[PDB]
């Protein structure tokens, strides 16, 4: 019954891969969006 | 991890050394008092390099600022500043520049010499790990001409294998402010040729072409134009502080970028820069640091490369980025221009990545590059220095303080073979 | 029982080191701690009350990039001797890393290699990793593998070091460490391996989907190679292979051993849901050029050695029929003179992928190492970029300062000369 | 006390400068002696 | 992929660009602010073509702005959405027109011409799939007329590859607002037949009659005015931005329209227009369509189709509707009018179907054809020049920026022998 093998491998991490870099998404873009706010506050002050 | 001793000699030098401080002390965090205030791990991590620790709690840099006049070193230590400097450190005669090279060198320079030697060696011996010293000077007055060159050499015969990195303001050949000052560029040339290791050159014409065609400032003073600089001077060094995909210090861009022991002198540049009001415009990518980079406009030396030929050259980018982004441009930008690096040296470019980019930008790369543009600054002070010396009006003013005319002539010879040796090199 | 002692020098080894080390604590079930919530012994050791150090040794000659493996996550892991590091780097120079400041450390690590040499038992080779480009990793394994020549005699030495790209270079002074490093271990190297960024660079875009990658990447990629090389002595398996044998199949002489290496399947995580990956798929994906770690065409050579190595579920009656597939290819050639060339193994332990990682999970995979004469193109390459740099005398005076004589370029370019004209007397047909 | 003495000049002299000196160090020198004279634990005094 | 870059030039190509930008802004669904805030995603499906990515949501047209005078710039700044536009890439001068061709082509043309070129090399490395490069200026005073010439002969110089159209408005017979102009139109002609691939002639009094005939328009104005000739632009690139049923770029239209190299001047016409009061009574189909596009009166340049031959043309469609219908009336209109088209190219007219149409209107169609009704146009500037240059000593004006009067000559004679072109291919 080698589909053992076949259906114990599949479904754990490969599936935790997918919400795993799902999440990683949800934390990058709004990373980089503090990074920007961070940066209009320093046009702010370069700027006075 | 590596600490190297900074040393300041001129008006010129001192200024922009306090204006460097405030840049190293900014971006490690260090408060005015001396107290670490910082919000990072990673700024303590290598601190030893430029700053010494005493037992209240206190840092203070490895600087010693030297000067012939008392005027410079009370401007500087009454600063925002000021305090962060050793009170012993600042070493100065009571005797004015002259603005003459020779009265400088011979007169104040043997009697300045001995004491500056001994505060070098307090630093120089105050820690193990030592990489080679820093210094910065014009070559247009009579202190940082004569007396730099003077010190640079004890220098190089005290330790000859630390690296002699120096920083030269070359005389602004259509803005200068001298008139005796194509005879100090001339004598000082020599000196620096045979005993600086890495030599880079700022020109004053540069910074305010720069700040005009890019930063579009409208009240320019010294202070923006040493900020500028500042930049290249905490870029140099970003390796040694901070971690990185690929180290490089300064033993590896003296042993890539020169393949003559007489070919060292080098043009710098520094991105990304731009007006107050169009940053709302950029993408901040690496093709945008690029284009930046190479463009002949952000160049800080007042030579165009597309005159000359390349040779050599490196960049050092600084931030969380792609090495592969990086070695796409670097290869793009040297096919699509093969016709200005020398076929006989594959691959003229250089990389190196640090990790921790400077504060509020989250790109920045700094470009050293060698060029024999260089043919063309020193050409213009050559065909000047002889106008003077045809008639040989102002030589009296050096003769006095015991200079021979020999002097002059074999300086001359120096720089005649110099551009020759370049000139040797386009083919 | 049996056991594997690794070095590493250079940036690169340390970075591929700590990526391999990261891959081996969770393939083992190792907690970074060193305790636990087997194959142990080959790879750790067990100091009593549940604690496990790994048998590896880092070097360099800076002290940067080692500290922040002290400072990292896996800090209490590793013991404070085993992780060496310097004073002043070797500043992409061969002649600093080899005689001035080489000659320093030397002595410390031999020492340390040969304490921990005690404890293996079943010690049967080593495995050392190189950064051509890098003074350190050129100049000071030069070095240690002279060393390590006659302090141990018969042992495997076994090497993965990474070649300059065709194309992209980080290293205007590149070509000359290439070459002196070629001239050293061509004599003392057992069998050491050849792989260039520019071609996993590719790899990584073209078939992983990751479109803007990093060195991370790459290092994991590096390390699965390693983990599938050692695992036939780690587990159970219908037909085990030992370093021995590769040693013994791979190379039909001294000189000839340089093999090129491949892997197979590498995917995207959610490619692989919508894919079959059947035994031929595998088998069959190999043999493209566009998986080879190295950027030579194999089309322009010759095959004469390869070796399957099988983790996952895996029949032995499928390999013989993917073989036999593969032979009837007429786009692949074979030499007169070696009928079978293959030697297959099968590990029932399928690969093991990292947690935020970028492998899917392969129920079954192959790699590939074989030799040919498509070696052949790289060598040529790296010549002609040595002769554009000495015939004018480029960078030379770096090197005989820092205690190169110069009758050594020479030598090092009529070495390689010769091994070019080796390795084509044996492509020829009698 | 300390933080004026910080705020001098070097190779200045005039009878100004120089009394404003003087005085610093001296004043220093009384204010260090009072807290070390205080600086013990017990202190035996008759008040005026 | 298939990006486009847009230049304007002088006072009527500036303004005629600010309104193209304007349209296809909302189109997109662009604020003002450059922060998008529209209500469909198909609008961001290939924002690329024509915007930019600025960080932090804000996006920025590929557009270079060139003019003599700064005045114009100060319009375009004080605009609507002035503020999109990035603030580097307004290039100007500091002089008068002078409303002479030779003056902008030689004097002012030199010296703004590399800076031009560097701004524009910027935005090509900007894009992946460059397509060619797109240009809205004037023949009638000199600004446009004389140096948009340079700039379209540099770029074709630079890039060969790239589709180069142009958008020109020809000096109207009867409303001209300029002396000489007969003398400026002449010689850019010369430049536009050899360098440009695709040629649109718009001219204002057609424009007038379109307006008061149609939108009846009490006091029409240049806004109005410019109007149609944005929803033109729209509509040609609308097959790269949005899915179709039969896509056509330019590229198709160039081989479909084009017989002979030299024949590539082509007239422009939009539907459907309708007064602002006499919408209700309309039941816009595919055939009332279809009635308007080759009605004369809709057409934009000032030249009847009927006293001329068609050569080969071409109808883009916007909008949901059947293929069917849309074949069956081109062949219907193709068989019906035969005495219009040329005999020797059956199939003369060239469909293509957008999915997506504009704003506000269920569907929507724009014409593009070639004739040998262009002959009128050049007919009419001949005959005046003819009368100017008679007077030879006119021509001083242009002398003095070192214009030979050989010029004028082999210029007219290259214009006369296109004339004859159009002749000969008319049977
Ligand atoms: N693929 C990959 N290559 C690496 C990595 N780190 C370093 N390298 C390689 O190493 C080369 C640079 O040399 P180093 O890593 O500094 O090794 P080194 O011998 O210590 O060099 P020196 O500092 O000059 O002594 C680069 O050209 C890379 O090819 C990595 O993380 N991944
Ligand atoms: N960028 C910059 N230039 C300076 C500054 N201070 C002085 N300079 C220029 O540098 C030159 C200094 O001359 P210098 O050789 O130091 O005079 P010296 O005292 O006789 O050695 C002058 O010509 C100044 O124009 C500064 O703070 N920033
Ligand atoms: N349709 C239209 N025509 C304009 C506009 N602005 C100027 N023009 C016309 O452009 C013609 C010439 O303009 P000019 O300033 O000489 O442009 P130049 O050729 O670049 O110098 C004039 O006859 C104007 O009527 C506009 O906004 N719309
Ligand atoms: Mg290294």
């Amino acid at each position: 019954d080698e589909v053992k093998k076949i259906n114990s491998e599949m479904v754990a991490a490969k599936a935790r891969t997918f919400r795993d870099q799902q999440l990683e998404i949800h934390r990058q873009m709004k990373e980089d969006e503090k990074a920007e706010e961070r940066s209009i506050a320093d046009m702010l002050e370069e700027n006075r | 991890v590596r600490e190297i001793v900074h040393i300041q000699a001129g008006q010129c030098g001192n200024q922009i050394g306090a204006k460097f401080w405030e840049v190293i002390s900014d971006e490690h965090g260090i408060d005015p008092t001396g107290s670490y205030h910082g919000d990072s791990d990673l700024q303590l991590e290598r601190i030893n390099v430029y700053y010494n620790e005493a037992t209240g709690g206190k840092y203070v840099p490895r600087a010693i600022l030297v000067d012939l006049e008392p005027g410079t070193m009370d401007s500087v230590r009454a600063g925002q500043f000021g305090q962060l400097f050793r009170p012993d450190n600042f070493v100065f005669g009571q005797s004015g520049a002259g603005n003459n090279w020779a009265k400088g060198y011979y007169t104040e320079g043997q009697e300045l010499c001995e004491s500056i030697l001994d505060v070098i060696r307090k630093e120089a011996e105050s820690c193990d790990c030592l990489q080679g010293f820093q210094l910065v000077h014009s070559l247009g007055g009579g202190t940082g001409a004569g007396l730099g060159t003077l010190l640079l050499n004890k220098l190089r015969e005290e330790y000859p294998d630390r690296i002699l990195s120096t920083y030269s303001i070359v005389p602004s050949p259509k803005v200068s402010d001298t008139v005796v000052e194509p005879y100090n560029c001339t004598l000082s040339v020599h000196q620096l040729v045979e005993s600086a290791d890495e030599v880079f050159c700022i020109d004053n014409e540069a910074l305010y072409d720069i700040c005009f065609r890019t930063l579009k400032l409208t009240t320019p003073t010294y202070g923006d134009l040493n900020h500028l600089v500042s930049m290249v001077m905490s870029g140099t060094t970003c390796a040694l502080r901070f971690p990185g995909q690929l180290n490089s210090d300064l033993r590896k861009l003296a042993v890539n970028l020169v393949p003559f022991p007489r070919l060292h002198f080098f043009i710098v540049g520094f991105a990304p820069l731009t007006s107050r009001g169009s940053q709302q415009y950029r993408a901040l990518t690496v093709p945008e640091l690029t284009s930046q980079l190479f463009d002949n406009k952000n160049m800080m030396a007042a030579c165009d490369p597309r005159r000359g030929v390349y040779l050599t050259a490196s960049a050092h980018f600084r931030g969380r980025m792609s090495s592969k982004e990086v070695d796409e441009q670097m290869l793009n930008i040297q096919a699509r221009n093969t016709s200005y690096f020398v076929e006989w040296i594959p691959s003229n470019v250089k990389s190196a990545i640090c990790d921790i980019p400077p504060r509020g930008l989250k790109m920045a790369a700094t470009f050293i590059g060698n060029t024999t543009a260089f043919r063309e600054l020193f050409t213009r002070v050559d065909s000047q220095f002889q106008k003077m010396y045809a008639r040989r009006a102002f030589i009296h003013w050096y003769v006095n303080e015991g200079l021979e005319t020999v002097e002059f002539d074999e300086a001359r010879s120096n720089m005649t073979d110099l551009i020759q040796e370049y000139e040797m090199y386009e083919t | 029982m049996r056991e594997v002692i690794s070095i590493h020098v250079g940036q690169a080894g340390v970075q591929i080191g700590n990526g391999c080390w990261e891959l081996y604590c969770l393939e083992h079930g190792i907690q970074p701690d060193g305790q636990l919530p087997d194959a142990f012994n080959t790879f750790f050791s067990e100091t009593g009350a549940g604690k496990h150090v790994p048998r590896a040794v880092f070097v360099d000659l800076e002290p940067t990039v080692v500290d922040e493996v002290r400072t990292g996550t896996y800090r209490q892991l590793f013991h404070p001797e085993q992780l060496i590091s310097g004073k002043e780097d070797a500043a992409n120079n061969y002649a600093r890393g080899h005689y001035t400041v080489g000659k320093e450390i030397i002595d410390l690590t031999l020492d340390r290699i040969r304490k921990l040499a005690d404890q293996c038992t079943g010690l049967q080779g080593f495995l050392i990793f190189h950064s051509f480009g890098g003074g350190t990793g050129a100049g000071f394994g030069s070095l240690l593998l002279e060393r390590l020549s006659v302090d141990y005699g018969k042992k495997s030495k076994l090497e993965f070091t990474v070649y300059p790209s065709p194309q992209v270079s980080t290293a205007i002074v590149e070509p000359y460490n290439s070459i002196l490093a070629t001239h050293s271990m061509i004599d003392h190297s057992d069998c050491a391996f050849m792989v260039d960024n520019e071609a996993l660079y590719d790899l990584c875009r073209r078939a992983l989907d990751i479109e803007r990658p990093t060195y991370t990447n790459l290092n994991r990629l590096i390390g699965q190679v390693v983990s599938s090389l050692t695992a036939s002595l780690r587990f159970d398996g219908a037909l085990n292979v030992d370093f021995t044998e590769f040693q013994t199949n791979l190379v039909p002489y001294a000189r000839i051993h340089f093999p090129i290496c491949s892997y197979a399947p590498v995917i995207s995580a959610e490619k692989a849901y919508h894919e079959q990956l059947s035994v031929a798929e595998i088998t069959n994906s190999l043999f493209e050029p566009a998986n080879m770690m190295v950027k030579c065409d194999p089309r322009h050579g010759k095959y004469m050695a390869c070796t399957l190595l099988y983790r996952g579920d895996v029949v032995p009656k499928d390999v013989s029929a993917a073989v036999a597939t593969i032979k009837t290819k007429r786009t692949i050639q074979f030499v007169d003179w070696c009928p079978t060339g293959f030697k297959m193994g099968i590990n029932y332990q399928p690969p093991t992928v990292v947690p935020g990682g970028d492998l899917a999970k392969v129920q079954r995979a192959v790699c590939m190492l074989a030799n040919t004469t498509a070696i052949a193109e790289a060598w040529s390459r790296l010549d002609h970029k040595f002769d554009l740099m000495y015939a004018k005398r480029a960078f030379v005076h770096w090197y005989v300062g820092e205690g190169m004589e110069e009758a050594e370029f020479p030598e090092a370019r009529e070495d390689l000369a010769l091994l070019e004209k080796d390795y084509d007397e044996v492509a020829a047909e009698s | 006390n300390k933080k004026r003495y910080a705020s001098l000049s070097f190779g200045q002299d005039n009878l100004s400068f120089r009394r404003k000196k003087e005085e610093m160090e001296r004043e220093a020198a009384q204010l260090e002696a009072d807290i070390k004279t205080f600086e013990r634990p017990n202190v035996y005094i008759t008040e005026n």
